[PDB]
């Protein structure tokens, strides 16, 4: 019961947070299209936000 | 769970999590105490 | 002696591979193509035993059939092949498992084709990985045998099998993703760039830097070899096959994990390997006790010979690190006896659960009144199996015992700790190989196991196969010295090196 | 001492020859016997 | 004519550009005489004159390298090398192509018209020395790229992803354009290159404003991390040709736009780019394999998949060393042939049934063993199989990596590639694994076995051709090495 629980659930914690990951992070993905522009230009002033700190 | 006990190792305790935690634990405290054991003692 | 013979025995299955998709019409199951890669195994191993009769010496302790050939001017591919002491017999071994294994595939139907080819392609890898003297070539072919033997697990298999095969690519994915990081990391300290094995041997690093090498080495040794935290992945790769890839599973694949955890953790840095050498006995100790607890609880037919598998590395994990000439002499006897031991017995468990359809100890009860050569093989092959003297499993393991009875280094506690825990493995291990014989075979006539199901008994093709796998056991367990003088040479190298390194 | 060579050339031949001869030997897979493809599902 | 204005013009490194543009108004002279009818010599002929162009660059090849048009055009290897890569992409998406828009219901001469120009942009732009030479090459490739999207006729998918498309990249081009300005009034005046580049040691802020302001509208053509936004929109809606042509060649277009305006611009504030970079690479590779995992269409699945492979490609730019880039250009002359079958074989799967589903992908083993056979070949070189191209490549990246001093790099490309295999094989699973009486509808009524409508061998040769390619290129690469190791020691 120890082999067959303990050791053999982390594998399967790794691989369900994983899918979760991949889950939660295509989520991100609505279908705005100026969101994505907003986006960019989130990214353009973090960029310089980042590079002069 | 349910194609595990059939035969002769038919038990009332065997998928509660209170007895296999502390079954786990105590096996594992006691691999690494061996193991912990036998890093300090060896070489010496 | 001017004539390139590895190169050839390696590209030579590779080639007749292709003649696999031609087949003219045979108008029937596919009796041609396993006639035509019977005949190709024959020949290659017909090659393999007569280029091993006139070249290889047993005089010079290096590298007998030394052939270089520069692949590109780049990187450091070169196609450097060399055949040592301890990797010989494993060519032999891999050659004959793998022509028997191709000889026991009589029933396959679906899909013969693509079996055959995988066949024939996997049977060049498994030549390619021992054969090998690189550093990038060798894991080039450690990755090469990725693909083909998934792909067979997954294109058959026993129930619920697509959850085993991507945990098995996931693990051999995690497996090679180190291989490489320690592969360039003693290769990019200081000089001498290129790739050659001889020369990363003669190089100096610091103790940390050898730390961490050793740490990313047995961490992917340890996810490969089956240790007690990192052998989940085994019941669901060996329990969930059919017979004759199983064999190849059981067998050589195995031992794969053991030789490069020898060739590279001893000869490449014997530093940090007495610094985790106590930690691999402790290993060894506590997977040759789980894996007998394991197997004794568990119901299943299949799983519960899987993990005779590790209950038999761990010997070899135990012997590796005895830091003795006989001890390391012999780790090779006792993998060639436990390949030679698995493969029969795996085949034999394939074998009859095409008798009875129920992988189940409850309902087999009468399985033993019709047949008898089933049952005299299965008790000739589980006797071979448990602790007979008659067969090299007991001297191979009364090797381990001598050489790490008188060791250095563990003089008081150590030994007696460790050949204490030892001998309770050994009195755990045939407590399931017996009660499965009891229950199987030793009992009354059950008549709706007959009524359900129709059981023939064996052929004389069956009774053949097992005596060509148990007859090399008996062999070498009458005269052990057949395998001594093969690798004498070498492990009297390997521990004397090992020895001057280590202090006091 | 035994060497391997002598006792593995007088071997092989026959273990050569055997092969092909118990590959015709059958009759478990010949009339029906079974009901399957051959693997095990 | 003079014979001291032609020397002095150097009008003779452009060739094969004038040569597509000759074919283009051929094509567009027998698209307008003919008609509809002529639509069996025209996509053949023009294959004849990209082969022409192709094989006139030998002469060009052991040549001096001069500037053309007074310090406007350079010619080296590299240049010869990224004309040939988008040739050889524009060929295999004509090959690819000639079924596929006749089977759509336009004109095929009318879209031969707009590939031959973003051929014509693409290697315009391999060079692209001058600033407003390299605005107006790349305004012309995103124009292409624009009026190839809506070319369904008012199907909704792809006039709905044209028009994000469009405001994606017209913000990018503002943002690109007011970094370009800003980049022309740091300078005292000067448009070339190495006259930018002689003045600009100052370290102003100015001068870190414009490189982002110019690496934004760069890696939107690039498609890493943080402009990736349009991609899995776009790549759906759009036609599958369309698409296979703007995956490889505007894909190595923003490169070599990068490389080359990168190194003759910036030869001193490469650190602080560097470590932009790398948080780039760390961040695309992560979430282009972590969001491919749950993505249900077979079309998606790649368009992720290009976003997860191409953040492999910046790990040589990261770098420092003459090896790094020799990495980048086999790496994408291997993935120019991978991405071609990979696309091949998802337009006959598309062409032969229908829609493309991954579910849908059961039951190929039995219909048709070569398009199945293909597309395994294809997808296990994508993934890293040792005895294929993509595995040798990677070999290569890592070491690179690993010599130059990038081990983190390196570590999370393994672990990337590690999960990424997981839904690299799920394809493979669907189609050589799943059993009878298992697979979905449309599959069991197969009609079409054979080939002999419309032109459809070309289309099958070309599969077969890029199978025999991709496998002969991993074990057999000796003077691919070289003839890349050739091109890469003129960079400073
Ligand atoms: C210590 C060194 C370790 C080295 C090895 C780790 C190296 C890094 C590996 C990278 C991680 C991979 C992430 C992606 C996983 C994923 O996609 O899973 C998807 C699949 C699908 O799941 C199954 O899928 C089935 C459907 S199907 O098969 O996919 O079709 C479904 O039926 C079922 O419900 C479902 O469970 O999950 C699995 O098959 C489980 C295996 C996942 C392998 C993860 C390896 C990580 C191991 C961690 C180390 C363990 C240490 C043990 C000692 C403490
Ligand atoms: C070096 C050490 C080597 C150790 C080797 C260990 C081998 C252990 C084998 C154990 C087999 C157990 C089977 C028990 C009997 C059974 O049920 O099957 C009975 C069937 C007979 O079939 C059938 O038997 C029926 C009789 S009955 O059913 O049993 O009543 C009969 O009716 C029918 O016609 C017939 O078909 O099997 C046979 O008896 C075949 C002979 C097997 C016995 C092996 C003899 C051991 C010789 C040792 C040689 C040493 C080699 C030294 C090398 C240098
Ligand atoms: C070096 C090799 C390492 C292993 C890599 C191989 C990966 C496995 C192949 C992918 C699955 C292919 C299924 C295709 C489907 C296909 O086209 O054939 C389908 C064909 C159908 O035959 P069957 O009689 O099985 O048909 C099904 C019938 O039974 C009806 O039920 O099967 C074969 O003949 C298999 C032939 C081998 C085909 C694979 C050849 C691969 C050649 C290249 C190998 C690599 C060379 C590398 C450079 C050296
Ligand atoms: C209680 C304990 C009892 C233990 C007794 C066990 C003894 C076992 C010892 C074996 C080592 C033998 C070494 C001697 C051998 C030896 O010294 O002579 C070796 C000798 C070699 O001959 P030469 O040296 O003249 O040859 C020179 C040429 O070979 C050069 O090419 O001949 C052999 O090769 C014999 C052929 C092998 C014969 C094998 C016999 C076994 C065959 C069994 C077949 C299977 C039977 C299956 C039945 C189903
Ligand atoms: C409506 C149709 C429009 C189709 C395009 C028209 C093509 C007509 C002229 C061919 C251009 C190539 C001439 C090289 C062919 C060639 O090598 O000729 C030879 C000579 C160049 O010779 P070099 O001085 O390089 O000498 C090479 C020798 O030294 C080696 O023996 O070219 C001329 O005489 C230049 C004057 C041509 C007239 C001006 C043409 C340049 C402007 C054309 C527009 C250029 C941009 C076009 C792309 C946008
Ligand atoms: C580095 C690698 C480069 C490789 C590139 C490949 C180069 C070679 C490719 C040739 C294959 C193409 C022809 C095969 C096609 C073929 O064999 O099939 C014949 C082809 C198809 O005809 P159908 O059979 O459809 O004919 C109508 C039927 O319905 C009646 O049977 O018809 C042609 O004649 C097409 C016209 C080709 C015209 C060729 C060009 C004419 C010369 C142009 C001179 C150009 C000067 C330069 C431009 C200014
Ligand atoms: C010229 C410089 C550039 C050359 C680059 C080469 C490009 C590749 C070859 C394409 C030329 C055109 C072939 C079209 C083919 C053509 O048009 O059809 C020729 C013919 C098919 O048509 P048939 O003439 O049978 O059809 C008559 C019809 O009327 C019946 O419906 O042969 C085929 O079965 C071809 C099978 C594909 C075979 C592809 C092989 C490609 C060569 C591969 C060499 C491999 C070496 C492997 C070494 C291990
Ligand atoms: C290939 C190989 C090898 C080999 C070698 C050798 C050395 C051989 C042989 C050897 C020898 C020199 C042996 C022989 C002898 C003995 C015998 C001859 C035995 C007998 C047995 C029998 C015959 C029986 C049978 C049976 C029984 C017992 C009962 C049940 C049933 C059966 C059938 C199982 C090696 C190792 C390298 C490893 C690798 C592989
Ligand atoms: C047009 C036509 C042809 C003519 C097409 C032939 C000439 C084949 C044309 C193939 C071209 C020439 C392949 C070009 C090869 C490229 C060099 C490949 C490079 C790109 C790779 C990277 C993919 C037929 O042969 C035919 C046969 C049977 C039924 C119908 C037809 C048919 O309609």
């Amino acid at each position: 019961e120890v082999d067959y629980n303990v050791v053999d659930g982390v594998v399967n914690l790794t691989g369900f947070v994983t899918m979760v990951t991949g889950e939660g992070l295509k989520y991100l993905q609505n279908g705005r299209a100026q969101f994505y522009a907003l986006i960019v230009l989130l990214a353009v002033l973090g960029f310089v936000i980042f590079s002069v700190q | 769970a349910t194609d595990f006990n059939r035969g002769i190792m038919k038990f009332d305790g065997a998928d509660s999590p209170a007895m296999i935690a502390i079954s786990a634990v105590l096996i594992l405290g006691f691999i690494a105490g061996l193991i912990w054991w036998a890093l300090h003692t060896a070489y010496a | 002696s001017t004539f390139p013979w590895l190169t050839t025995i390696i590209l030579f299955p590779i080639v007749a591979a292709l003649a696999i998709p031609f087949i003219p019409d045979p108008t029937g199951k596919g009796r041609p193509i396993r006639w035509y890669a019977l005949a190709v195994g024959l020949i290659d191993f017909a090659l393999i035993v007569y280029a091993f009769t006139n070249f290889y010496d047993l005089n010079t302790p290096g590298m007998q059939l030394w052939e270089s050939y520069d692949w590109i001017p780049e990187i450091g591919l070169r196609w450097s092949v060399g055949a040592d002491g301890l990797s010989m017999p494993l060519i032999l071994l891999t050659g004959f498992i793998t022509t028997l294994a191709i000889l026991a595939a009589w029933p396959v139907t679906l899909k013969p084709r693509l079996f055959y080819f995988l066949m024939l392609a996997m049977y060049g890898g498994q030549i390619a990985v021992f054969a090998v003297q690189d550093m990038l070539v060798f894991f080039l072919a450690w990755e090469l045998e990725l693909i083909p033997v998934y792909l067979l697990l997954a294109i058959w298999g026993g129930h619920k099998r697509q959850y085993a095969a991507t945990k098995f690519i996931l693990y051999t994915a995690g497996s090679s993703l180190f291989i490489l990081v320690a592969g360039l990391a003693m290769a990019f300290y200081g000089d001498t760039v290129s790739f050659d094995m001889q020369t990363l041997a003669a190089k100096d690093y610091a103790l940390g830097f050898q730390l961490l090498v050793y740490a990313g080495f047995l961490v992917a040794y340890g996810v490969k070899l089956p240790i007690v935290p990192l052998h989940t992945w085994l019941p669901d790769a060996h329990g969930e096959a059919t017979a004759p890839v199983h064999m190849l599973l059981a067998g050589i694949l195995l031992k794969m994990g053991g030789y490069a955890l020898i060739r590279m953790n001893v000869d490449m840095l014997p530093a940090a390997h007495a610094k985790f050498a106590p930690v691999l006995v402790i290993l060894g100790v506590v997977n040759i006790i789980y894996a007998a607890l394991t197997s004794y609880a568990q119901r299943n037919l299949k799983r519960k010979i899987a993990y005779s598998s590790i209950s038999h590395i761990g010997f070899v994990l135990i012997g590796i690190a005895s830091f003795t000439n006989l001890g390391m002499s012999g780790a090779v006897l006792q993998m060639v006896s436990h390949g030679l031991i698995g493969a029969s017995l795996f085949f034999l468990v394939g074998a009859t659960y095409d008798r009875t359809h129920t992988l189940i100890l409850e309902e087999m009860g009468g399985v033993g009144q019709k047949m008898k050569k089933i049952f005299a093989m299965f008790t000739a092959c589980s006797l071979a199996s448990l602790a007979l003297p008659g067969m090299s499993g007991f001297v191979a393991e009364l090797m381990v015992f001598i050489g790490f009875a008188t060791s250095d280094a563990y003089s008081l506690p150590f030994r007696v700790i460790v050949v204490f825990l030892a001998a309770v493995g050994v009195i755990l291990t045939p407590i399931y190989l017996l009660s499965m014989l009891r229950e199987i075979f030793y009992g009354p006539e059950n008549k709706e196991l007959v009524e359900h199901e129709a059981l023939v008994d064996a052929e004389p093709r069956e009774v053949f196969i097992i005596a060509c796998l148990l007859v090399p056991i008996i062999g070498i367990g009458l005269y052990p010295k057949l395998l001594t003088q093969i690798y004498d040479a070498t492990t009297g190298q390997v521990i004397a090196r090992a020895r001057e390194v280590l202090p006091t | 001492v035994i060497s391997v060579k002598p006792i593995l050339l007088a071997m092989t031949p026959v273990f050569i020859l055997l092969c092909l001869f118990f590959g015709t030997r059958n009759g478990f897979y010949d009339t029906d016997q079974y009901h399957g493809n051959g693997s095990a599902h | 004519d003079l014979v001291t204005l032609a020397g002095q013009l150097n009008a003779g490194t452009i060739l094969p550009e004038t040569i597509l543009i000759v074919t283009l108004l051929v094509v567009l002279l027998a698209d307008l005489i003919q008609g509809r009818q002529a639509d069996r010599w025209t996509p053949y002929f023009a294959i004849v004159g990209l082969g022409g162009a192709i094989a006139t660059m030998i002469p060009l090849w052991t040549q001096p390298a001069t500037i053309s048009f007074f310090g406007s055009f350079i010619s080296d290897h590299l240049s010869l090398f990224f004309r040939g890569l988008i040739a050889l992409s524009a060929l295999g998406t004509i090959l690819m192509s000639i079924r596929y828009v006749e089977q759509t219901g336009s004109s095929l001469g009318e879209f031969m018209t707009i590939l031959l120009t973003a051929t014509v942009g693409g290697m315009f732009i391999a060079g692209a020395q001058e600033l407003v030479f390299i605005f107006v090459a790349l305004e012309t490739l995103s124009i292409a790229s624009y009026l190839l999207t809506g070319y369904t006729k008012r199907d909704s998918r792809s006039n709905e992803a044209a028009l994000k498309y469009l405001l994606i990249g017209a913000a990018s081009s503002a943002i690109f354009l007011y970094g370009s300005s800003l980049l022309y009034g740091l300078s005292g005046g000067h448009t070339q290159l190495p006259a930018i580049a002689q003045a600009l040691s100052s370290e102003s802020l100015g001068l870190v404003v414009a490189l982002v302001f110019v690496i934004a509208g760069i890696s939107f053509k690039i498609s890493a991390v943080p402009f990736h936004q349009w991609t899995p929109d776009v790549y759906e809606g759009a036609p599958t040709p369309v698409v296979a042509f703007l995956s490889v060649g505007s894909k190595a277009a923003g490169f070599a736009l990068a490389i080359r305006f990168l190194t003759l611009a910036f030869p001193s504030v490469t650190d602080q780019w560097q470590l932009i970079f790398t948080v780039l690479a760390i961040l695309s590779m992560i979430l282009g394999n972590v969001v491919a995992l749950a993505q249900t269409s077979m079309k998606r699945m790649l368009a992720y998949s290009s976003i997860g492979q191409a953040g492999f490609v910046m790990i040589g730019f990261v770098v420092g060393t003459e090896a790094g880039y020799a990495s980048m250009l086999f790496y994408l002359l291997v993935y120019l042939f991978m991405n071609l079958g990979a696309f091949t074989c998802v337009i006959l799967f598309s062409l032969r049934t229908g829609t493309d589903q991954i579910s849908e992908y059961a039951g190929l083993y039995q219909k048709d063993p070569l398009l199945t056979l293909g597309l395994s070949l294809c997808l296990l070189s994508l993934g890293g199989i040792p005895p294929l191209a993509g595995f040798f490549g990677k070999i290569y990246l890592f070491w690179a990596g690993w010599q130059a001093g990038a081990y983190g790099l390196v570590l999370l490309g393994l672990l990337t590639s590690v999960i990424s295999i997981y839904y690299y094989i799920r394809v493979v699973k669907m189609m050589v694994v799943k059993e009878p009486q298992e697979m979905s509808e449309a599959v069991r009524n197969y009609p079409e076995v054979s080939w002999s409508s419309f032109g459809l061998r070309p289309l099958q040769v070309g599969l077969v051709m890029t199978v025999i390619a991709t496998s002969l290129a991993g074990i057999l690469a000796n003077p691919l090495f070289n003839l890349v190791n050739t091109a890469v020691w003129d960079v400073p």
